[PDB]
């Protein structure tokens, strides 16, 4: 029997492939797979017998060549720094996951007791009978707890684990090749966004030094020399990815930039002392409207309920805590004050202590407050709130839809580029959370309505009906030139401004609008069609090509219940898979942002809107204006 | 073809209830970018429109209720100033669209949790009422199968 499993695969008689498959049919490991995989399999699998104790079957780092079960006895897996993370019995296989993903031993394998007898399938032999049926999941464990989960989603792809060991998953499959430049950096990228998540950088740059420190546990003076090397080559790699993704948001963490300064050092002193990383360490000593910073200080002013103010300065990543200990200084006091947004209109929102960088998610028209809680149902707008009494088509009427359209798209576009891919992550899964800021895309955001309310204000200002027919002939022009240029977001604000019920009331100006124009708007308004997932806006936007601005609601939408639809852990582990979900709707943001975009009178009136946002008071003038 | 709309404050359960109803929580991943992402068969077809991370945006709600045709105006019962924020949303539904009656249910979300419930069964039954939670999966189907009916 075991002469007959150690026969060469074309060395075996039909007689002898009869009895190893009645043999298959008692293993376990085998058991999900077919008759006919199995059949195959009575001519392929090798018998493997090991005498001693603390033999090695393989080691870390080295090739994927083997798949295995055991027959007999039992196997310790061992990591460098970690020792015997698990042991293996019998019954279980072990060494799919390097032999399908073609990635290096994640681990050693060495004999736990004497006398271990083990089946063998070779790599060539594994793929074309085993690469699809054989699809269990592979769970890597420590401490007899699951630390990685990985699928087949054709390689298999980390769908849960520990911070600790995605983070070693990560560094090991680093390929340092220069033709996989691009297609290491796309595997790394998941982990450099999504680490602020699960893996702090008070977490991850600790960790990183360590890696960068670890020594081998096994093998000759060379290859000890060499593993070593190339690990600390993999997390110069990974140190590199990490502070491109940062860019300049390095500045806001403390502990990000003494890391940095001390791993340059590090690897410039054992890059004259090695000759090594002559390639990565010039790359490594790069590195050691304007993006609003979160350590930029701001002049504010937070009222009283009498409407005088107090003017306090602040970082723009300031807490309300903070926030009321600088309003409590300037005024003297130490008698409990709350903080408090205020509408237009009135409505009113108590903001909470843990709360962060708010001075930029006021609306367009919005206050702050500063007020003990008897207060607040007395408080009151103040009248630099309620926006103008007058229009201003006196001067924009003057301009080009060409020009206007124009000089809104680069601003628009400045607007855009200041947003932070990591803003994203940080207004989905909460500021507080990090302390950081998204001024930048909350201005940004804020956009969007004041373009909208832009257009509300002006038609509800115009009291002639023919100038007010002019109004809306320009604005539907306007969106169609934003449309050409690509600023779909824009274009959208512009037509829910012409949408909003205050503007849509006036049937004598929709009336006496040509009909050409009539039937250009109603197709704009076909585009706005939330059926199957907005997909009428969807498809416009995918055959468009990079410079491009999206809408921007819709995309906060997908971010807001990729977070709400997804659990964060999964049986105590991270849920990678909502990761990558969040990522891909960031790179999507990253791929508009992928090409550059291509009259100062128009230009000053563009960046400097004075609107109202009132809607009661919007509605109030439209009722006037045709009864 | 129906499409109903899910109307609220934020951290009201909003997109729980939205998510819990079409696919639910855990059980599988949820994609919002895909064409069926909101639509739920059940014998009629279904898009949940909701305002969940748009609220901001005033008119993402009105392109809703534009379109929509049912709608569901949920509060949490641990937050007083939630329920306080129904009145106006209930007026402007009858603006959008400019309608004299509309199908609709008032919702009371987050009533698994009693040891931080400020607001009592009472005062939304005055104002369909219901009392459900998107988390312990109690009265979430029940929502919008009133919709339809109405
Ligand atoms: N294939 C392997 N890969 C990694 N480590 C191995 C491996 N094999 C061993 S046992 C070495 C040994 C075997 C027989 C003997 F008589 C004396 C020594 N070890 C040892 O087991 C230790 C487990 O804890 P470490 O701090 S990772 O250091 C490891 C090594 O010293
Ligand atoms: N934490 C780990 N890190 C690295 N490798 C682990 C790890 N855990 C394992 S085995 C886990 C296991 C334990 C008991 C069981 F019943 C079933 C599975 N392994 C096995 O050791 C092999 C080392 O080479 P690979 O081709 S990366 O496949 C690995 C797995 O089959």
């Amino acid at each position: 029997m075991r002469m007959i499993l150690r026969k060469p695969p074309g060395q075996r008689t039909v007689d002898d492939l009869e009895i190893i498959y009645d043999e298959l049919l008692h293993i376990k490991a085998l058991s999900h797979l077919s008759t006919t995989v199995k059949r195959e399999l009575a001519g392929v699998l090798i018998f493997e017998s090991h005498a001693k104790g603390g033999t090695v079957l393989f080691n870390q780092g080295e090739e994927g060549t083997s798949w295995y079960i055991i027959l007999k006895g039992s196997v310790n897996v061992v990591i460098y720094g970690k020792g015997v993370v698990c042991t293996l019995h019998e019954g279980d296989d072990f060494g799919k996951l390097a032999l399908v993903n073609d990635a290096p031993r994640a681990a050693s394998i060495v004999l736990r007791e004497d006398n271990c007898h083990f089946l063998r399938v070779d790599k060539e032999d594994f793929n074309r009978i085993l690469r699809d049926v054989e699809a269990n999941t592979v769970r890597l464990k420590e401490h007899d707890q699951d630390v990685l989960v990985l699928e087949k989603v054709q390689k298999y792809t980390v769908m849960s684990g520990t911070p600790e060991k995605i983070l070693e998953h990560f560094l090991e499959t680093i390929r340092l090749e220069p033709s996989l430049n691009e297609a290491t950096d796309s595997v790394l990228n998941d982990f450099v966004m999504m680490h602020c998540v699960f893996m702090p950088n008070t977490q991850l740059c600790p960790a990183l030094v360590a890696h960068y420190h670890a020594q081998p546990s096994q093998g000759t003076e060379q290859e000890r020399m060499d593993y070593a090397l190339n690990n600390k080559r993999r997390v110069i790699r990974l140190v590199l990815q990490w502070a491109a993704m940062y860019g300049d948001l390095l500045q806001e963490d403390d502990v990000a930039m003494a890391f940095l300064e001390e791993f340059y050092v590090s690897v410039s002193d054992d890059a004259r002392m090695m000759a090594a990383f002559k390639e990565q360490l010039p790359e490594l000593e790069k590195i050691v409207r304007q993006p609003i910073r979160g350590s930029d200080e701001v002049l504010f002013k937070v009222y009283c309920i009498d409407h005088t103010y107090t003017t306090i300065r602040v970082p723009v990543a300031a807490s309300v805590k903070e926030v009321i200990s600088a309003v409590a200084d300037k005024l003297g006091s130490g008698e409990g004050l709350i903080i408090v947004k205020m509408n237009s209109g009135g409505e009113k929102v108590v903001l909470k202590s843990n709360d962060v960088s708010v001075f930029t998610t006021l609306t367009i028209n919005g206050r702050l407050f500063a007020c003990p809680r008897e207060q607040f149902d007395s408080l009151t707008p103040l009248p630099e709130q309620e926006g103008p009494t007058t229009g201003t088509v006196g001067t924009f009427e003057l301009m080009s839809s060409k020009d206007l359209a124009y000089q809104m798209t680069t601003y628009d576009w400045e607007l855009f580029n200041c947003v932070h891919e990591l803003e994203l992550i940080y207004h989905t899964f909460g500021r507080h959370n990090f302390k950081k800021t998204t001024a930048n895309l909350d201005l940004f955001l804020r956009r969007f309505n004041e373009i909208q309310f832009w257009v509300v204000t002006e038609v509800c200002l115009c009291s002639q009906l023919s100038k007010r027919v002019q109004l809306l002939k320009k604005f539907i022009k306007i969106a169609a030139h934003c449309k050409e240029y690509k600023n779909l977001n824009s274009f959208f604000a512009i037509v829910m401004g012409l949408s909003n019920v205050a503007v849509s009331r006036l049937a004598l100006t929709w009336e006496k609008l040509p009909s050409k124009f009539k039937k250009f708007y109603a197709e704009f308004e076909s585009l706005m069609d939330p059926s199957r997932n907005h997909r009428a806006y969807r498809l416009t936007a995918a055959k468009l090509e990079p410079p491009l601005i999206p809408f921007m609601p819709l995309l906060i939408k997908d971010m807001t219940f990729t977070h709400e639809g997804n659990k964060t852990f999964i049986d105590n582990l991270v849920n990678f898979e909502k990761m990558r979900m969040i990522a891909n709707t960031a790179r999507t943001v990253r791929y508009y942002r992928s090409q550059p975009f291509n009259h100062q009178d128009v230009r000053s009136y563009v960046r400097q809107l004075n609107v109202i946002d009132n809607q009661r008071t919007l509605s109030q003038m439209s009722h006037r204006l045709e009864p | 073809e129906y499409k109903l709309v899910v109307l609220g404050s934020g951290g009201v359960g909003k997109s729980a209830l939205t998510v819990q109803f079409v696919q639910g929580i855990f059980v599988e991943k949820y994609d919002p970018t895909i064409e069926d992402s909101y639509r739920k068969q059940v014998q009629c077809m279904l898009e949940i429109l909701d305002t969940a991370g748009t609220e901001q945006f005033t008119a993402m709600r009105d392109l809703y209720m534009k379109n929509g045709q049912g709608f569901a105006l949920v509060y949490s019962i641990t937050a007083q100033s939630t329920f306080n924020d129904l009145q106006d949303l209930r007026e402007q539904i009858l603006r959008v669209k400019d309608t004299d009656d509309v199908p609709m249910i008032l919702v009371g979300n987050k009533c698994d949790l009693e040891d931080e419930r400020v607001v009592g069964k009472e005062q939304g039954q005055n104002l369909a009422f219901l009392e459900s939670s998107a988390k312990s999966k109690i009265n979430v189907n029940e929502i919008f199968y009133d919709l339809v009916r109405q």
